[PDB]
């Protein structure tokens, strides 16, 4: 996922991404990958970048967000997200 | 006694803008002018014609947003780029007001022959420098 | 722009109307603010009117053409 | 982390003609504020700097056009008001540069050229003598 | 001694703006343009 | 839509004006000389005498071109004193301020 | 007044600087410093001088018929209008004076 | 209230930390002139009045210094002169009075008294006239007193500096002279007193008999060196330019007196002084006002 | 009743203390409250009152910030167009070479102004200036040249200006000055029999 992303911001290539639809499937899926198979702090740093300069999250993907925080014992985050969640 | 653009004290509860506030001769020592343009400078032309386009677009821009505008706009122009800068309050559903800059961005783009931008900046309430 | 002696062909070589027509040229050139076509279309006008009055300046002994 | 892996670069073309050689450009921007002008003389000036070009600065006097109006709608003429309109510069000399950088540097420092302010840039082209004048043609 | 004219670049009439648009990244915090 | 039938009239006259300038200058080019034959000036008098009425630029007023105020125009900006100090006591004017010195 | 050379040489000077080769009074330059220039009717201040208030006006009129543009001016004078013509004041037909 | 303040330090804080990053320098050392300078240049505003230019300083100086409530959550106040409702100017009074205690136990050229606004600027509490006298009065008796150095202090933070207000060269030839500038109406001058000469006056390159027709004009020429004795000592190169003929005669005198300042001593500079020859003459042509007939000439009164 | 929207909190507040401005103002563009991470305050105070805060200020709305003018900014934006830039001849390192190379001087005005229109007639000016010593000239062509030219010839510049103004475009007028100096100096290497009347 990291070699496509590359290769999507290589160039001129970010504007194949297609229509609104298919950029947030195409962020959403990146993101929850992200967050199942990174570090919390490369996971954070990802969630920084990303939402929502790049789209808007959808529950399942918090949700994912949040499991992997769990997962790293970071509870410390979960208010903020809730935050970034209102 | 001198009237003009004088809001003149009632009873101390009418609440004012800093703009409304400040009287004429106030302009350029506590107040800045609410559009800039190249026309009034030496040796520059068509000061008329601005005028007259800053006039149609202040009616314009009042009439399309009804009870929108919290404030008087700002017509910046940088080369043949017109920025109309205004600040409105929180009453419409963003939906109607990204309509509206829509509209009146393409409107006025096709009406002046010049590439428009609109810029809003949003207030809960109408700003209150004083109240007179 | 500036030389449009070769737009006088159609004008008495001399005469008064030769000497007004390049007062004309002389302003033709000296004007930024007309393209060639309506220079030569002032000119033109101008030989048609005198064309037109040729009867009145042949009465006055000036030749035109 | 989401910076771009490569970057896109736009194209410039070395063309055969030779470049056209500026001795002076003499910059004037004119507006009504002089805190406006003075931020942009230092965002001039630094570009230049950083472009490599030597650059001086001088303020011109200003020009202050005042004009009457009478006050009242109706009779009055004892009663006036005076208005005026300030004109501030700022000529920026710019000394020994190519037509390529002129150009690049105009353009910057035109598309960032704050509202209220106007521009009048006096280009000096050096040139050569053409062929006929080089030796008489007689 | 000898003077050298240099060759004069050229460029298409966006080359300015895309070069300056190279140096601006994405803005993390800020929604779309 | 005009403001008045007066701003109407001015509006027709400026457009009559533009459309026969050419003709009246040439016209006038004619007359005002002394190389021509005196015949042919009288000809060109008489021409131009005959040109429509509304024609002739000294008949176009400078009205205001919000109030049709014939008169107190400021000619840069077209319009009216009291007009020019309303916009201009409102800072929508670039850079006009009251003069104080 | 000058020596033959000098005025020679001013004539020449002026078929250079396409100036008028041949001797000509002020009146007849009148025509010279009048084609040097536009007519003033032709000039952008004078056929130009009024918006077109007819586009101005009509589009205003228009937008609000579509519902984009509150005249609020419009609103009001409408409002005075039905007041009036419940109160009984009308434009009578044309070619119907009261007077007669 | 004082929430609110902390609220704001903190705030500009945060802002003066980016503001150093906006400009590229180190957060640390960015000084109040710093900000200042990169927010004139941010925000340029040529507004007249500098209190409505844009402005991002200290809370401690944004906010009036009249602080929140002057009391805790108890209530209590915390100053002891509260209920005076002037406790700053009273505990000012009462710390004057104690120090004229201490003083009785115990036993003017570059300054002057802070205005009235500058007292209450000082105390932000606003006073009148004649609490402002009495404290004046309190404060010169403190000063005629045989105050020391404590007093001096104090009495200095009141003290207002008095608005009261020369190079020589050598030409190429090693001629000692000096150099001065002077105005007059709109005629500026420019003149060059050397120290060694024999009483020549070369004014735009022509000598002065001949530049100036009129004996005015030499006798103001004269007037300098008369009055310090030094006819026929000096050689003056001046230059002057725009007004009139006596215009340009007092602007060449104030230029010239102002050079040859450099070689008399300063008590013949201060004799100078005393003779009005070194101010410069603020006597400048006034506007014509619009709806009369000059400066200050009304439209005759229509007669009635 | 239908629900009431809450403006979220500004971005200014997500923003960190090191970040890229000029991310954040790439262009021109109105100062934006909730955009700009500084407690700056406008507006001339009431009495014992503090200047208006950003949000709604109008005044600040009014300035034309240079926001997107850091020197950060410009210093990145140089360095981009640094490629663009052409070396200027370091041979010529002084205006008198300049001279001794390039005897004519070409000026021009290019005029930008804020409309939809961008022509302007004061463009199309252009001046032709020559010091007669760099022209290859002798006594009488020289003698002749300068009563052709008259008041065209400044004796104490010793230098010829020929201003064209005529024509339509500025491209115009320089072909027109062109012209001009060459049938100048052709008329003035050139002798005529009458010129013996002198």
């Amino acid at each position: 996922a990291y070699q496509v992303h590359g290769l999507l911001k290589t160039g001129d290539n970010w504007k194949f991404i297609g229509p609104d639809q298919h950029r947030n499937f195409y962020y959403s899926k990146f993101f929850d990958l992200i967050c199942l198979m990174e570090q919390i702090d490369v996971t954070l740093k990802w969630y920084e970048d990303l939402i929502p300069s790049a789209y808007f999250p959808h529950s399942q993907t918090m949700i994912h967000l949040l499991q992997a925080l769990d997962v790293a014992n970071r509870l410390e985050v979960i208010p903020k997200i809730w935050k970034d969640s209102k | 006694k001198n009237r003009a653009a004088r809001v003149r004290v009632s009873k101390g509860d009418k609440p004012v803008t800093y703009e409304e506030a400040h009287a004429p001769h106030y302009i350029a020592h506590r107040k800045g002018w609410l559009s800039l343009h190249t026309g009034n400078l030496d040796g520059e032309d068509h000061a008329a014609e601005r005028t007259v386009e800053d006039v149609f677009l202040r009616k314009f821009m009042w009439g399309t947003f009804p009870g929108c505008l919290a404030d008087q706009l700002v017509l910046k122009r940088r080369g043949n780029q017109l920025e109309i800068c205004a600040v409105v309050l929180r009453q419409l559903s963003p939906h109607k007001y990204y309509f509206l800059v829509g509209y009146s961005e393409t409107l006025l783009s096709y009406f002046y022959k010049c590439p428009v931008r609109l810029h809003l900046q949003t207030v809960p309430s109408k700003v209150v420098y004083k109240y007179l | 722009h500036i030389f449009l002696e070769k737009h006088l062909e159609s004008f008495p070589k001399q005469g008064p109307i030769r000497h007004f027509m390049e007062l004309v040229t002389c302003g033709l050139s000296k004007n930024p603010y007309l393209s060639v076509k309506q220079k030569v279309e002032h000119i033109e006008w101008f030989r048609n009117y005198f064309n037109e009055k040729k009867d009145i300046l042949k009465e006055s002994n000036i030749q035109f053409n | 982390v989401d910076v771009p892996k490569d970057l896109t670069k736009p194209v410039v073309t070395i063309s055969d003609e030779p470049d056209i050689l500026y001795k002076r450009l003499s910059v004037l921007v004119k507006g009504h504020d002089k805190a406006v002008l003075d931020s942009y003389e230092y965002f001039a000036v630094l570009a230049a700097k950083e472009l490599g070009i030597s650059i001086k600065v001088h303020e011109p006097p200003r020009k202050i056009e005042r004009f009457t109006l009478l006050q009242s709608v109706h009779i009055y003429k004892k009663h006036r008001v005076q208005y005026e309109m300030r004109t501030l510069y700022r000529c920026l000399e710019l000394e020994h540069l190519t037509g390529s950088t002129a150009d690049v540097y105009l353009e910057y420092i035109q598309r960032n050229l704050p509202e209220g302010v106007a521009m009048e840039v006096t280009k000096t082209q050096l040139e050569q003598l053409p062929e006929h004048i080089k030796e008489p043609i007689w | 001694e000898e003077v050298v004219i240099p060759k004069k670049k050229t460029w298409d009439k966006v080359a300015v703006l895309q070069a300056l648009a190279s140096t601006v990244n994405r803005d993390t915090t800020a929604v779309p343009y | 839509h005009y403001v008045d039938w007066r701003m109407w009239r001015d509006v027709k006259r400026r457009k009559m004006a533009y459309e026969y300038a050419d003709e009246r200058l040439r016209i006038n080019s004619l007359r005002k000389n002394t190389i021509l034959p005196k015949i042919l000036q009288d000809v060109a008098d008489e021409e131009i005498a005959a040109l429509p009425r509304d024609s002739c630029p000294v008949r176009i007023r400078n009205r205001c071109v919000m109030t049709s105020r014939p008169r107190g125009v400021k000619r840069r900006w077209r319009l009216s004193r009291i007009v020019f100090r309303h916009l201009a006591d409102h800072g929508q004017l670039s850079g006009i301020q009251r003069a104080t010195w | 007044s000058l020596s033959e050379y000098a005025f020679r040489m001013s004539r020449l000077s002026a078929r250079l600087f396409g100036e008028v080769t041949r001797p000509t009074n002020s009146k007849s330059m009148k025509v010279v410093k009048l084609f040097s220039e536009l007519p003033l009717a032709k000039k952008k201040e004078t056929y130009d001088w009024y918006p077109n208030h007819h586009t101005y006006a009509e589009l205003m009129q228009t937008l609000r018929f579509l519902g984009l543009y509150r005249d609020e001016h419009q609103d009001f004078m409408d409002e005075q209008k039905r007041l009036k013509k419940l109160r009984g004041k009308e434009k009578p037909k044309k070619g119907e004076g009261k007077r007669a | 209230t004082e929430d609110f303040i902390k609220k704001q330090i903190e705030e500009f804080n945060i802002g003066k930390r980016h503001l150093a990053n906006m400009m590229g320098e180190d957060p640390e050392t960015f000084t109040q002139e710093d900000i200042d300078r990169a927010i004139a240049y941010l925000f340029p505003s040529g507004l007249f009045e500098k209190r409505a230019r844009p402005v991002m300083k200290h809370p401690e100086q944004i906010f009036p210094r009249q602080r929140a409530i002057q009391w805790g959550e108890d209530g209590r106040p915390f100053h002891y002169l509260f209920y005076t409702g002037k406790q700053s100017y009273y505990s000012l009074m009462h710390d004057v009075y104690g120090m004229l205690l201490n003083l009785e136990k115990h036993q003017v050229i570059g300054s002057r008294w802070l205005i009235k606004e500058e007292l209450e600027e000082m105390l932000v509490e606003k006073l009148s006239d004649l609490d402002y006298m009495q404290f004046i009065r309190l404060l010169e008796k403190l000063l005629t007193s045989q105050c020391g150095a404590a007093e001096e202090e104090f009495v200095q933070r009141f003290r207002r500096s008095v608005t009261l207000e020369e190079p020589v060269q050598y030409d190429e030839q090693g001629m000692a002279f000096s150099k001065s500038e002077g105005k007059r109406k709109t005629a500026k001058a420019e003149a060059i007193v050397y120290k060694h000469g024999s009483g020549r006056i070369k004014v735009n390159g022509i000598d002065y008999q001949l530049y100036f027709p009129i004996t005015q004009d030499r006798e103001q020429l004269m007037f300098p060196f008369h009055f310090v004795d030094r006819l026929g000592k000096h050689d003056v190169t001046c230059t002057v330019s725009g007004g009139g003929r006596s215009a340009q005669a007092g602007a060449i005198r104030l230029a010239m007196a102002k050079a040859l300042c450099s070689f008399v001593t300063e008590d013949e500079v201060e004799w100078m002084r005393q003779a009005g020859l070194l101010t410069t003459d603020p006597r400048v042509r006034e506007r014509k006002k619009p709806g009369q007939e000059g400066a200050r000439r009304k439209f005759t009164w229509k007669k009635r | 009743r239908p629900p009431r929207r809450k403006a979220l909190p500004p971005r200014t507040e997500k923003m960190a203390v090191d970040q890229d401005w000029p991310s954040v103002y790439p262009v021109a563009a109105p100062f934006k409250p909730s955009a700009v991470p500084l407690p700056v305050r406008m507006g001339y105070p009431v009495k014992k009152g503090v200047p208006m805060a950003k949000e709604g200020n109008l005044e600040l709305l009014k300035i034309p910030n240079f926001l997107h003018l850091t020197p950060v900014a410009i210093k990145k934006h140089c360095e981009a167009l640094k490629d663009f830039c052409t070396e200027w001849p370091a041979a010529l390192d002084s205006d008198e070479k300049c001279e001794k190379h390039f005897p004519i001087e070409i000026d021009s005005t290019d005029y930008v102004s804020s409309g939809p229109s961008v022509r302007n007639p004061r463009a199309r000016v252009v001046v032709l200036r020559v010091k007669l010593s760099s022209l290859n000239l002798d006594d009488h062509a020289k003698k002749k040249l300068i009563k052709l030219v008259g008041e065209r010839y400044c004796k104490t510049t010793d230098v010829l200006t020929i201003k064209t103004d005529r024509c339509p475009l500025r491209r115009q007028n320089y072909d027109y000055a062109v012209y001009l100096l060459t049938v100048l100096y052709h008329e003035s290497w050139n002798t005529e029999e009458w010129e013996k009347s002198k």
